[PDB]
């Protein structure tokens, strides 16, 4: 039975899927960062000054 | 918080303009509807003055 929990806990396959894990996870976060990305234009477009006077 | 006030005054004119672009397009078609009203009475005035004619 050590020959076969050896087999299937590998270090060989422990490593892979850890790793895959993880490039995976910066993919989505960085794909939710560019899902915010649209402050760029609304501080880009408005820059109004004049309600200084309303102010 | 003046940036953020300043923020809402900039949201608060990004209305302005699109209501003064509604209104100006219902302008345009109210007196767009006009010119098929008076249009389609002289069409058939037209008309009658062929049927003199004739």
């Amino acid at each position: 039975e050590l020959k076969y929990i050896a087999t299937e806990a590998s270090p060989a396959k422990v490593a892979e899927i850890a790793e895959d894990s993880d490039v995976y996870v910066s993919e989505i976060e960085e794909a939710a960062d560019i899902l915010a990305g649209d402050p760029e234009i609304d501080l880009g477009i408005d820059v109004t000054d004049e309600l200084n006077q309303l102010e | 918080e003046k940036t953020r006030a300043k923020n809402f005054l900039i949201q608060y004119k990004s209305y302005n303009a699109k209501i003064d672009r509604s209104n100006n397009i219902r302008s345009k078609i109210e007196r767009q509807i006009q010119a098929i009203e008076e249009g389609q009475l002289i069409s058939q005035t037209g008309s009658i003055f062929e049927g003199i004619r004739d």
